[PDB]
RNA sequence: AAAUACCGGCACGAGACCGAUAGUCAACAAGUACCGUAAGGGAAAGUUGAAAAGAACUUUGAAGAGAGAGUUCAAGAGGGCGUGAAACCGUUAAGAGGUAAACGGGUGGGGUCCGCGCAGUCCGCCCGGAGGAUUCAACCCGGCGGCGCGGUCCGGCCGUGCCG
RNA sequence: CCACGCGUCCCCCGCGAGCGCACGGGGUCGGCGGCGAUGUCGGCUACCCACCCGACCCGUCUUGAAACACGGACCAAGGAGUCUAACACGUGCGCGAGUCGGGGGCUACGAAAGCCGCCGUGGCGCAAUGAAGGUGAAGGCCGGCGGCGCGCCGCCGGCCGAGGUGGGAUCCCGAGGCCUUCCAGUCCGCCGAGGGCGCACCACCGGCCCGUCUCGCCCGCCGCGCCGGGGAGGUGGAGCACGAG
RNA sequence: GAGAAAGAGAGUGGCGCGGACGCUACGCCGCGACGAGUAGGAGGGCCGCUGCGGUGAGCCUUGAAGCCUAGGGCGCGGGCCC
RNA sequence: UGAAAGCGGGGCCUCACGAUCCUUCUGACCUUUUGGGUUUUAAGCAGGAGGUGUCAGAAAAGUUACCACAGGGAUAACUGGC
């Protein structure tokens, strides 16, 4: 036989979303023909992120596209995010933006057509810029989710900040004999 | 469903499983949360740290509603009072300010976290942070405490 | 539009029949009968369909018009041939070709004419 | 359209509801991919088949 | 036996707690037998108020929550008598009393 | 689509008549059998009677 | 008083429940038969047929039981009787047999039935030969349909577009 | 000999046509022969039997079972990871700094369904830290008024304003060119030397909040006090650092 | 399919009415290498049972479920159709 | 301490020792003691100590031939094996 191991003889990577919607899988129906007769990888990486999981794709806010907008070089340009552009309410001043996204809230596009902007879906994006020409690719913080602040080091466990799963945070719970150094040890 | 779980393709499969050499047995690490001090000392350290022990006084009769004060912020100070009292505001031309009854909100206390627009305001809360009130002032404005 | 009620369609209609590791699609307007985007015969905005005429001589060839598709009742125009086998081909493929009439299945009505025909002609 | 609200108008017999947005708008797959935007912008198509 | 990582958990299911279950199969029947006797009521008190008597204008205790204005219990008797309605007489003509409410204000 | 028709009111006799009232936007919100067949699965669990 | 609780009782309605080894212990002469001194323990057990039309009469036998006859659509439904499996058994037919039987791979032989096999497929185009039609192309009239190729024909409608 | 022309400048010495054979991107025959209606033809499989090779009885506990290990005569039916609650993570869906009516109310299937919004009470989230009193999440520059052997700056008016470094999918600019006779010469693309603004994320350095320690000098007035506020420098936190529930 | 970053690209001057199949895109097609498995994990079942909402202008006294079979078969197989 | 460089926060190095709860002592013009104030008292915060030698830490004498139960050939009293 051959000397060959078989633990990573397969890739774990999606093929296809796992969502029985049909809105979705047009998208993917346009997008595997732009991504395997274009030779621009701004399609397969957006072919990627419409395959990709809702917790993969995590909602991109508003003041997020602002800022990473309003760095130099790329004024009017088309600010592209796979996710949910959410209303941002603790910003004020709402520049003339080119969003394509999948979804847009309600008063978040109530915001944008009111400064004057344009929300396009992807289809159009794809009819606007079939190579994604001019278009600043976002993602939204994915790391922002409450559940990576108890990955990694555990808690108990000297130099690793991290959240333990307590049923009611209190004085009672969980304060004394590992967090402490008058009862017991500090870590 | 039942149709879409792991016992419909654990049929024929002897232990169902859950192994031959260990059996699944009933209870073998004792009921609930046994042994803490004991043989899962090291999951009650590696894992839920400073469990075991008391700290801190006993308050007998507490009440919530004592120890209530719910907090805003500076960012979210102007998310209280709708867009035209902010744009007339910005549009005024006598310098008249407008006044944030945060309590109507229903807010008591004021922090300072966020950027604050230059525009004149008076926030009228129960308890204010030090740099709320200064955040407040270097904008220009007033802190009006209620009761 | 057309891709939208093919994905709501394809797995759900009950025109769709599955036994015997086939699938097929028995709507009035699928020529071959498979159950496919190109051939069903509901979803598209202009479609062809062969059918034997109520008479026991001919093919009745059905249309689909172009304005009123969400008007059932006008939407399809149907025309009765009753003539011999080379000039009733013959009138489907200009029918369809020189109209430009969906040109993705004139050899797929040609076949489905050609096979009413040939049952039609009296049994040996 | 009283009760569930137009694109523009939200619904005048609920309290706050309004029809919810499109994913895509253009949903007519081969229009979009047979428009000169798109057709323009591909490679050539590869389809001698190379068997072994 | 806890496994790796997640909380620890204390539920209150160690007495015989099956025995006694409160199941919710009524509610929809009781919802409709509440309505009909409400009816009823408000039928056989013809021309009068449904919702019942008046009830004053009333804060609440609480630090969390005396910025805020309900419904009490009852007209006060010094209310009654300064309005100049008998304390007999507002249970007649449909004014709810109590004479336990004291007025600081 | 963007656009909204104009649908024809008919009358008890059969024939069309000359009122003529414009299509309403819910039948332009989208086409979901994901979210009809969720909804209709786990509602039709509430009409249900127990057993034991 | 009211809102509130209700696996007992009287009367009801309903079921993504169970379908006679299930569902109550109990679909039936069931808390019955039966066991225990007693406290108590406690079953099994549904179905002829549409209608008994439940087999008159003859004959052998003492009789159970048969053979004929007859009812029935059917006794291949005959008073514990719808359907009637399996283990097990009787008999018939076939085949075989001294390493207990049985099994996997490979063929061989004998059967049982099937192929309605037993002169073996058609299908287009063309050539030649014998036919038979009211018959082809092209024109005229009518209807229906498809489409800046009418750049820019006239008139309506909508905008998840704008300006007055 | 896989060498074939003509014409010129220099030095040493871009379309010729036809037919055809084929050790050429996987087999064809434009070759044939027999037997077929009461005994023959085909049927691997499924019925019985024969022969050669192979072949210990399953389940299980076991380091190891055909075991002189236990369970099993045979057959039919029944027969064992279920339901509720809590948690955690992953995935699908709606809305999204919000979200949810579950409790209540209003109007055959229907005990369903719809609706409430001055029924969001409330839950969870949007803020943490401290035992608690409690406090509660950028800063810089300019002008003015050694304070001296507050160039720092205390306080007032203006301006800039919400980090940085390295790596980073994507995109943005474009030194040159992508031939059909030859030169200029435009447009639409396309490729690309090099150079940019860099998403998420990772690592690091900064910064802010809460506790605690150390060292200090100031600042406020209705109560000048066993008062209140501030700074610099380490350190403990399940924090912030333009949401993510 | 072609050893060699990138256009079978546009403009300005010197008779016979014809053309197989395809594409349930969750579909179809082409290349390569690969295949052991207890405890266990996972995927796919047009494998199977019972009931419910849809649906087949489904089947059925001109014979449904059930059962029997030296009959014909399909599937690697669970099983299934005559 | 040494004139000074330096050296020293126990023993030249490799061992000589102890969590939660409870008690006791020490510390601050400290926090709370619950409607407010004062004063004792108590609770907290931080640092030692009282001790678990089965030393990651139960509070614990036998006998059964009257014996019982769940199991183990993981393990004895026989043969058989090396
Ligand atoms: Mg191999
Ligand atoms: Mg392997
Ligand atoms: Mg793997
Ligand atoms: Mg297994
Ligand atoms: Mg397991
Ligand atoms: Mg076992
Ligand atoms: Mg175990
Ligand atoms: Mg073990
Ligand atoms: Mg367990
Ligand atoms: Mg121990
Ligand atoms: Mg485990
Ligand atoms: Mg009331
Ligand atoms: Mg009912
Ligand atoms: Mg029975
Ligand atoms: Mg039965
Ligand atoms: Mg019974
Ligand atoms: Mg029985
Ligand atoms: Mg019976
Ligand atoms: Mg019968
Ligand atoms: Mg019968
Ligand atoms: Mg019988
Ligand atoms: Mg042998
Ligand atoms: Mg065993
Ligand atoms: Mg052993
Ligand atoms: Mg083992
Ligand atoms: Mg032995
Ligand atoms: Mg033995
Ligand atoms: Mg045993
Ligand atoms: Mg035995
Ligand atoms: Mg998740
Ligand atoms: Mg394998
Ligand atoms: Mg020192
Ligand atoms: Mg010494
Ligand atoms: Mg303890
Ligand atoms: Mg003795
Ligand atoms: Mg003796
Ligand atoms: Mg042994
Ligand atoms: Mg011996």
């Amino acid at each position: 036989g051959v000397d060959i191991r078989h633990n990573k003889d397969r890739k774990v990577r999606r093929k296809e979303p796992k969502s029985q919607d049909i809105y979705l899988r047009l998208l993917v129906k346009l997008y595997r023909f732009l991504a395997r007769r274009t030779n621009s990888t701004f399609n397969q990486v957006v072919l990627k992120r419409l395959f990709m999981s809702r917790t993969n794709r995590p909602p991109l806010s508003l003041s997020r596209m602002i800022r990473k907008m309003k760095l130099p070089g790329r004024e009017n340009k088309t600010a592209v995010v796979v996710g949910t552009v959410t209303d941002d309410v603790r910003v004020q001043e709402v520049p003339k933006l080119k969003v394509c996204a999948l979804r847009v809230t309600s008063r978040a596009r109530s915001r944008i057509l009111k400064a004057g902007g344009k929300i396009l879906t992807f289809d159009q994006l794809a009819l606007d810029s079939p190579k994604g020409r001019g278009t600043v690719l976002l993602s939204g913080p994915r790391k922002g989710r409450e559940v990576y602040r108890h990955f990694g080091k555990a808690p108990g466990t000297p130099h690793s900040h991290t959240k333990p799963y307590v049923r009611s945070k209190g004085r009672k719970f969980e304060r004394a004999r590992g967090r402490r150094a008058s009862r017991g040890y500090k870590n | 469903p039942s149709r879409l779980r792991k016992t419909r393709k654990l049929r024929g499969h002897v232990s169902h499983g859950h192994g031959r050499i260990g059996k699944h047995r009933k209870h073998p690490g004792g009921r609930g949360n046994a042994g803490g001090m004991h043989h899962h000392r090291i999951n009650f350290d590696k894992y839920h740290p400073g469990y075991f022990g008391k700290v801190g006084m006993r308050h007998y009769h507490l009440k919530r509603n004592q120890s209530f004060c719910p907090t805003v912020n500076l960012d979210k100070l102007w998310t209280l009072v709708s867009e035209q009292t902010r744009v007339n505001a910005a549009k005024n031309k006598t310098g008249a300010a407008p006044i944030i009854d945060v309590v109507r909100s229903g807010y008591y206390k004021v922090l300072g976290k966020g950027k604050l627009p230059k525009q004149p305001v008076i926030v009228k809360a129960k308890f204010f942070s030090r740099r709320a009130e200064e955040k407040i002032k270097g904008v220009g404005g007033a802190c009006v405490l209620v009761a | 539009s057309a891709h939208l009620q093919w994905m709501v369609v394809r797995n759900c209609s009950s025109f769709l029949i599955k036994r015997n590791k086939q699938t097929y699609s028995t709507e009035p307007n699928n020529l071959k009968a498979r159950n496919s985007f190109r051939y069903n015969g509901l979803i598209h905005r202009k479609t062809v369909g062969v059918e034997p005429a109520a008479d026991g001589k001919g093919v009745v060839v059905v249309m689909k018009r172009r304005s009123g598709q969400r008007k059932p009742a006008t939407s399809y125009v149907r025309t009765t041939i009753n003539k011999n086998a080379r000039a009733t081909l013959s009138s489907i493929r200009h029918m369809i070709r020189k109209n430009k009439y969906h040109p993705d299945l004139r050899m797929a009505a040609i076949r489905r004419a050609s096979a009413i025909l040939r049952s039609q002609k009296p049994v040996m | 359209d009283d009760l569930y609200g137009t694109w523009r108008k939200a619904a005048s017999l609920k309290s706050n509801y309004n029809l919810p947005m499109h994913k895509m708008l253009n949903t007519d797959l081969s229009r979009i991919l047979k428009s000169p935007e798109i057709q323009r912008a591909l490679r050539a198509p590869r389809k001698k088949i190379h068997r072994r | 036996a806890p496994s790796r990582n997640g909380m620890i958990l204390k539920p209150h299911f160690h007495k015989d707690w099956q025995r006694r279950v409160a199941t919710w199969f009524n509610q929809p029947a009781r919802k409709i037998r509440r309505r009909k006797a409400r009816q009823a009521r408000a039928r056989r008190i013809a021309p009068r108020p449904a919702a019942g008597p008046i009830r004053p204008i009333v804060r609440c205790p609480t630090v969390r929550y005396h910025t805020k204005v309900r419904a009490g219990r009852g007209f006060s008797l010094e209310e009654l008598r300064v309005a100049g309605i008998h304390k007999k007489v507002a249970r007649t003509i449909g004014i709810s009393v109590d004479p336990r409410r004291r007025n600081k204000s | 689509a963007c656009a909204r028709p104009l649908i024809s009111v008919y009358s008890e006799k059969g024939e069309s008549s000359g009122k003529n009232v414009t299509l309403p936007a819910v039948f332009k919100a989208p086409i979901r059998p994901d979210i009809v067949n969720f909804v209709h699965t786990n509602l039709r669990k509430n009409n249900r009677q127990p057993y034991a």
